[PDB]
């Protein structure tokens, strides 16, 4: 009975790992609310020139980039290395660039590294879906490092904590056909830098730096023009191995649902990012203005793990007995898990509210209770009338008075 | 509890839990309660079938893959609803019929497969199967059951249902017909009670029985769609291999892209041949647990977990069984006689990442990322990526020439 | 896919409702979801009795369900999230709502997890529903409890989903006066889950996300024109799976409708890939069930209104009494598959005589009789 | 899959547009859909020039299309049948429509057959589109003509409403006959691309208003940027970069059965000789120039020339092709006629020559072993070759 | 055409349209404009490769199934993007790289090769480069059917092989490469500029000149010496796809009639890549005087290749017209169009054949025997349909007993 939850709580990180060039914070995956939903949550902060060591996990990950910009190398076994220096010097797999607003999907068992090549910190919030079918190992989240000497993110031959440390140095030297001293160093037995390490100088790799700067400068200038106009208005390497793993759900200009002056919701799911079909996960990015109201709704086929990015919202959650199981302000940095089918509404405070919600299904569905497209509107007038002991005229008010779908201005509350 | 969640700091080679001596052979069971098997969600059975003996038909609610280690014989698997397309209708019944023939009015049965050394057999969950050793040597079958397969809606208890036979007594558990009322079964089959009485008899013979009566009226190929599903595949690396290193060995991956029904079992198998002192590159399986069965030779195997702990460091020999958990890293070095093994995995499309060699994830990482990650020079990083040259999964000794 | 249970069973029992909740215009009966037979199958079973003019108020559940209409007739409205309203009044003469379906005896209604629906009894007498709540379905991400989230009324005698919200949030959400928003919470409604409509119910009707809005949710399994198996002196069987009703491939559920004529036998068999939950509609039948080690775990009768669970791969046989026997069985997989053990298409018929000769120590003439003497399939004549 | 066409290709020419239709706010150019290479591919190619404040009127086509944004920026509104309007004004103090998307240089937009859309130039540069209309697609149950069904305006009345009686229109829309006749656009002489009054008002975040399966429909993504260097699939600092767009990047493409490729060759660099296994490739030259050779089944060269900006060339399925940029580099988009189009390189890493044992090459060409090893291994790059 | 729409009044056994004699063997082509092949939308090639000879690597835009009638050898098929996992890196190679303290980015490796043998069927995906090497005792004889109407072929109906090497045996102003290469079929490298290829491969022009030389040896060439340096097994994971399957009915059969014969059906449920080729094959062995039950194929055309013995075959169309009535002998080729009904009776020495089919999941309906559509019709429906007694209707349904596809003679005992 892991979802018999009489009260929900806004949850903050309970463990923090400090490393040489960043830190890692984890929420308590043993909290009944995370057990109910089958997930673990972690927040990684990478300083400029910081390198998150190559690693893989037993669970698929959806990473939201709250702040900063950088590069990530996802390691697809058997896929050709298509980024290479000119022949006469290095070759490696494709480099992906991430920025604030990006969602990154990492299948279980796929190794990756991440590097902050900007001037401000990278902050990434990750949902580990430990209850995922792809994880036949352990309900607890596990992290397998390929390099370095990490601390366990959910606690606080070789002596190090990466996988090479579990092998005899002689075995590794033989396998890699390298000197035994070099194989010993694979074990990172003397490394004091923990999970995120500092790069001296610039990280060298094959990537389109020059053209990328010309492209980002062009967009910044288009953002500038648009901002100004607005104030004036007053082989198989091409296919599987090229699989897209990121989508910018924060893009200012994109919306799946939008009420002018009120709010917007952007969603990523398998209809937009194909790999989510295999991860069985999705995400939404929500922004509410002052008085913006996300009307009462329920998630039909998913838990919704909400991470408050900034601002504040009064959130109400109701279970199957009509009990209010949450009625409080959700604050920046906190996580609220909304169990599948529970009804929820969110009303921003005067400063507004932004959130990202990770949903435990490939194409998570919601049903609004009020407004256009709502469950109430699908009901016959006379079903409403007899169900609530009201007239058919009052029933039509409940159905049509609110002409927006999903997001609307709330003046009373 | 902790073993179920693969919280093990120490894996061991798994020894058969019990031995049943039947009239026609011996059955050894690796039960689902061994800690390594709790982690992997599997059970195993080794059956040694004497010449001219058969196994008693049985079914179970989880799928399994069977490796024929030795001998030759005949396998029956029934597929409900499929027509019986193996038959021995004679000219004399043809002529008898036409000479005066309708509904009110010598054998027919479903297809039987010749099986031999090196075959892998796919038994879907719930399908009835039986085996006949018609050879002059012992037939040895090693089966791994995926107790955690989606197909098994019961639980992790290994639960075989017998159509015939029972637990042996001197060279409880009885067949399902014993639980039915005798007269009701007779009426259902429309047969004399005494035939049902013989079906329900306590059978002290066991799970495997001598074929006292001759068996040459079984229809055999060597005398449709779902019904046409192929169930056996020869795994010898010498006839088919995905990786071949001239001086190191061969690997043959039998997944759903070789044997279609493995898509639905969500199970696969690998056969490997390591020449003396060769290695299997360090690696981890991304979407499957593995049960390894050593068929020839010996090797040094090491396994590491997510905290850098060595969890396995053993010389394994012929007949040894051990588990490699999903996500754990493993490496193998064959002894000076080489090494041969079969690996049965809990995915129909298994995927692994290798760490050394031509297709490794290390070669996929920029050298300068490796340099900073391991605190080595870019030149040391370059050798990590490139010193193995062309070899990927099976690696020649870098130490002992030959 | 499915969530696991504990299927160590020694004795099955024929199960009747253990809890009964009375509403103004009907009764809801609950079988004991805690029973080990239901925990093994991973399901709960519910029966609704809806009086004339009675309305089962709108609700949804975290468990997918199959609803079998045992008797009567009426209307179902399923609320598809995001789909337009395609039933409407003639605007030059009011009402507008999503499509509604006539339902009647023999209908199976399939409802995905989280989908709201209501039911109205349009007939002259009782409308009786029997619902299978599949709590171990992959689509149920909560736990074994099959919850009912009511959009209206006060099932607990607020207690509908609107009861838990502040009236001011409700007023703003619907854009209505505060007194009208309070009525949503049904605080003083004492009528329960099933209520009498005023007069007659006024309704518009003619006189995975991949299925946007157009999917069939109902199909009749009792109609004899639909029979899959028929023997004039044995009975008839009709199966419902994704090859008949596409939505069942997403719900991972099947159903079978059985009629045995007097003294007829349903061949001994086992269910290869699912549990089977038997609900006796009428008549009576002797049933036998046998577990993995050959032990009989049920040797008794099933009568009207009783339920029996057959775990996956357990062997079962049924023989009707002298008036016959009718059931519906709900099966916990898409495309549930039976392996008969006797008769045509059976496992015994597929095994060579020579193997049976050695298995049972019978002669060839006895193995021939065993294989071939019952030349019927599945349903055996008396 | 596709309907078939004639592919007896003896000769290819670089192809430029042969028809042009001027509107008040732009220009629509059509390549010759009856030139043998487009008949063989089963495609038509079109280019729109949309001047500032120009509006490409709403229309749909029987052909699925891929639209590449050559230059500029604007908005696209695709009309998804049956889906609710999820963009709306704040009623608690007007407009309501389906979601619109900002589009810009390098965007590929995918449009299923039969689906209406409109495009607006929101910038000051001309907005330039190159559209592939896939007329042999299984989705096109008409014929090889890529038809445009206009919902408004007078593209030649000549929109869809023009052919209905106004009484039918009046009753259907429930409007007076004055407004119904307006639907027919009988007196409109502006063509297919028209100037909006002042600026176009539409709902979009931070732009406040003033004064072929359906199983994915409603939530589909329809656009992806293939020119952004940060999305490169292949990159060589002295060769260039390639980016492929297929159903592993954009799920709707699995139902359109189309792919695309965006290439940039640096000065003098080579795109390895190769062929496309499972599709035709329609190459449109975006900038610079490239030497290109195409070879057909019997070994005969059928094209030996240059491709300059604004020109298009079709490489039929399995014909071999090589490209070498000029001294200023070469940039192109290629539209490919299958889901998950795949290239088989003939030289370099991952190529057919490298997959073949040296011994076979020795006997194939009558070369010595040292020649064979150099043939296989001397070019160690993949796909894009540096200069 | 009347043939393309299968409005054929008479079908005949189809003889090879071309015979091409190369240095290393012979190539026989059944070309697409044969009337039977126009109906079925197929081409066929029979290749007989002399021992220690190889086919010149080639590819084509339509899928192909290849039956190995005699001999044994090695098959190569390239899958773009798959790593080359057959290699012979040597201990001396390894030692050298390590001990140098200098290995970095700045004796062979190739893709998987398959042992093929008599009785094998080979699946060649459209567009895949393939080559054959006969390293065995006897001539290797391969019979190939190419599905020109397959969805993978976006070109047209003319059979189109592209040669990486070899050619025809015999014992804005474009810049003139077409004029130059001429000096009636060449490999694709002859169509490219010499200097461009040299730059692209980074090799001296000399090697390119030899690649482009007109090779009068043909499609099959004798190898200098035995190719001992090829690595062989016996010396998304599409790279692991199986492309060969042995059809011998004695090793596997779906239908076995002790007294009549055997059928082995190799469809996508035995060889998974057939799902994507949408082709399949069947091998049958009929005992003397046995029959193949009257039947029709519901979803495929069939090309039949007679591998042993002989039989009489009859084919009927939708008019009740006999369109085929011939005695068929070893080596004969003939077509059964989709939906046409067909029956065969083996001669005195039996009959073996291979059938190549334009569906990965073939479906046929039989008219006589244990699984026939006739047994599925009510007896009184048969009685009124045929104007026969209910007694005769019963005999139609049950006189053939338990046999279904392969039927013993009802008139001659073994
Ligand atoms: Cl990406
Ligand atoms: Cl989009």
């Amino acid at each position: 009975g892991e979802c018999n939850l009489d009260r929900l709580n806004a949850l903050e990180p309970t463990n923090r790992i400090e490393a040489e060039a960043g830190q890692i914070e984890s929420w308590d995956h043993n909290d009944q609310q995370f057990q109910c939903a089958g997930v673990a949550v972690i927040r990684r902060t990478i300083e400029p020139n910081g390198l998150l060591l190559p690693q893989y996990s037993n669970a698929p990950k959806l990473i939201y980039i709250e702040r900063g910009r950088g590069i990530t190398g996802v390691l697809f076994p058997g896929c050709p290395e298509t980024f290479e220096d000119p022949q006469q010097q290095d070759r490696h797999q494709k480099i992906r660039h991430f920025r604030e607003g990006d969602i990154i999907a990492l299948p279980a068992g796929v190794a990756h590294w991440i590097y902050n090549d900007g001037d401000s910190p990278v902050v990434t919030v990750s949902l580990l879906h430990t209850n995922n079918y792809a994880n036949q190992l352990d309900e607890n989240p596990r992290h397998f490092y390929l390099a370095g000497n990490p601390d366990d993110e959910h606690q606080r031959q070789g002596e190090g904590n990466n996988v090479f440390s579990g092998f005899d140095a002689e075995f590794l030297a033989d396998a890699f056909n390298v000197d035994v001293d070099t194989a010993r160093r694979l074990q990172s037995n003397q490394d004091k830098r923990r999970n995120i390490v500092k790069v001296e100088g610039r990280l060298q790799q094959v990537r389109p730096e020059r053209s990328r700067q010309e492209w980002e400068r062009q967009e910044r200038q288009e953002r500038e023009s648009e901002q100004e106009r607005e104030r004036q208005r007053r082989g198989f390497e091409e296919t599987i191995c090229s699989l897209r793993l990121r989508e910018n759900i924060g893009t200012r200009s994109r919306a799946d649902i939008y009420t002018e002056q009120v709010g917007r919701i952007n969603t990523v799911n398998s209809n937009t990012l194909p790999v989510l079909r295999w991860l069985q996960l999705s995400a939404e990015r929500g922004d509410l203005q002052r008085e913006g109201l996300y009307v009462p709704h329920w998630n039909l086929n998913a838990h919704s793990v909400v991470y408050a990015i900034r601002g504040r919202a009064r959130v109400q959650v109701v279970d199957d007995n009509g009990n209010t199981v949450f009625d409080d302000e959700l604050r920046q940095g906190q996580v609220l898990t909304i169990p599948q089918n529970f009804a929820v509404a969110k009303r921003a405070e005067s400063e507004g509210f932004e959130w990202v919600a990770f949903k435990t299904n490939d194409n998570a569905q919601i049903s609004p209770l009020a407004g256009r497209t709502s469950a109430i509107r699908a009901l016959p007038d006379d079903v409403l009338a007899n169900a609530f002991q009201i007239s058919r005229s009052e029933a039509r008010r409940l159905k049509y008075n609110r002409q927006e779908t999903t997001l609307v201005r709330s003046s009373r509350s | 509890r902790h073993f179920g969640e693969c919280n093990l700091d120490r894996l061991n080679v798994v020894e058969p839990t019990n031995r049943i001596t039947s009239e026609g052979g011996t059955v050894e069971k690796w039960d689902t309660n061994q800690q390594q098997f709790q982690c992997a969600g599997v059970a195993a059975i080794r059956r040694t079938i004497e010449p001219n003996s058969e196994v008693q038909p049985n079914y179970q609610p989880a799928p399994m893959l069977i490796y024929i280690e030795k001998g030759r014989g005949l396998l029956g698997v029934v597929i409900p609803g499929c027509a019986e397309t193996y038959e021995s209708q004679s000219h004399q019944q043809n002529k008898g019929q036409r000479a005066s023939q309708s509904q009110r009015e010598q054998d027919q049965h479903q297809r039987v497969h010749r099986i031999r050394e090196g075959d892998i057999l796919a038994i879907p969950a719930g399908v009835v199967h039986w085996i006949y050793n018609d050879g002059d040597q012992q037939l040895v079958a090693f089966a791994v059951v995926n107790q955690n397969n989606k197909a098994n809606q019961l639980d992790e208890e290994y639960r075989p249902f017998l159509l015939a036979g029972g637990q042996p007594d001197e060279h409880e558990s009885q067949n399902i017909f014993s639980g039915f009322d005798v007269e009701l079964l007779a009426e259902a089959y429309n047969i004399p009670v005494d035939i049902v009485r013989r079906q329900q008899q306590q059978d002290k013979r066991g799970n495997l029985v001598k074929l006292e009566q001759q068996q040459i009226k079984i229809i055999r190929a060597e005398q449709e769609t779902i019904c046409s599903l192929r169930l056996r595949e020869n795994m010898t690396t010498r006839s088919q291999s995905d990786i071949v290193s001239r001086q190191a060995g061969r690997i043959n991956i039998v997944n759903q892209q070789k044997l279609p029904v493995l898509r639905y079992l969500n199970m696969s198998a690998e056969r490997g041949h390591l020449f003396p002192d060769a290695l299997y590159v360090p690696h981890w399986a991304q979407n499957n647990h593995r049960v390894i069965y050593v068929i020839r030779g010996n090797a040094q195997v090491q396994i590491s977990d997510d905290n850098g702990n060595n969890v396995f460091d053993r010389e394994i020999r012929q007949g040894n069984v051990f588990t490699i958990p999903q996500f754990f890293a493993a490496i193998s070095r064959a002894g000076s006689e080489g090494f041969e093994y079969v690996s049965i995995k809990t995915a129909g499309n298994p995927n692994k990442s290798t760490l050394a060699g031509r297709t490794s994830v290390i070669r996929a990482i920029p050298a300068d990322v490796l340099a900073n990650s391991f605190q080595i020079s870019p030149e040391e990083a370059q050798r990590l990526k490139h010193n193995r040259g062309k070899q990927t999964l099976v690696l020649s000794s870098s130490r002992i020439s030959e | 896919q499915r969530h696991f249970g504990e299927c160590n069973l020694d004795r099955l029992n024929a199960l009747e409702p253990t809890n009964r909740k009375e509403s103004e215009a009907g009764t809801v009966e609950k079988w004991d979801k805690n029973d080990q037979q239901f925990q093994c199958a991973g399901v709960a079973l519910i029966r609704h009795f809806i009086e004339r003019r009675g309305l089962l108020l709108p609700s949804f559940s975290n468990a997918p369900e199959l609803i079998y209409v045992i008797k009567g007739r009426g209307f179902q409205g399923a609320v598809i999230p995001g789909c337009p309203e395609t039933f409407e009044s003639n605007s030059n003469r009011q009402d507008q709502h999503q499509k509604v379906r006539q339902i009647r005896e023999g209908d199976i209604l399939a409802l995905p997890a989280g989908q709201a629906h209501w039911i109205y009894n349009d007939g002259d007498s009782q409308l009786v529903n029997v619902t299978l709540l599949d709590t171990s379905n992959a689509a149920n991400q909560l736990d074994e409890n099959p919850r009912k989230f009511y959009l209206a009324g006060n099932p607990d005698d607020g207690t509908n989903i609107f009861s838990g919200f502040d009236q001011e949030t409700l007023a703003d959400s619907f854009n209505v006066d505060v007194d009208l928003a309070r009525r949503l919470q049904s605080n003083q409604d004492k009528r329960g889950k099933i209520v009498k409509v005023e007069q007659r119910l006024q309704i518009l009707i003619p006189e995975f996300e991949e299925t946007i809005c157009s999917l069939r949710l109902m199909e009749n399994i009792a109609n004899p024109r639909n029979a899959d198996i028929y023997n004039p002196q044995g009975g008839r069987i009709s199966t419902l799976n994704s090859n008949i009703l596409p939505v069942l491939r997403y719900l991972q559920l099947s159903a079978e409708r059985g009629t045995l004529y007097r003294e007829a036998i349903q061949a001994p068999h086992y269910n290869l890939n699912s549990h089977s939950v038997i609900f006796a509609i009428r008549g009576n039948g002797r049933i036998q069930v046998v577990k993995d080690n050959g032990q009989n775990i049920f040797d008794g009768e099933l009568r009207q209104g009783q339920a029996l669970t057959i775990p996956q791969n357990f062997a079962v046989i049924k023989r009707a009494g002298s008036e016959g026997f009718e059931w519906v069985a709900f099966k916990t997989n898409d495309n549930a598959q039976r392996l008969p053990l006797a008769g045509r298409n059976s496992a015994i018929r597929a095994i060579p005589e020579d193997v049976l000769i050695n298995s049972y120590r019978i002669s060839r003439s006895e193995a021939r009789r065993l294989k071939f003497i019952r030349n019927e399939t599945t349903i055996f004549s008396s």
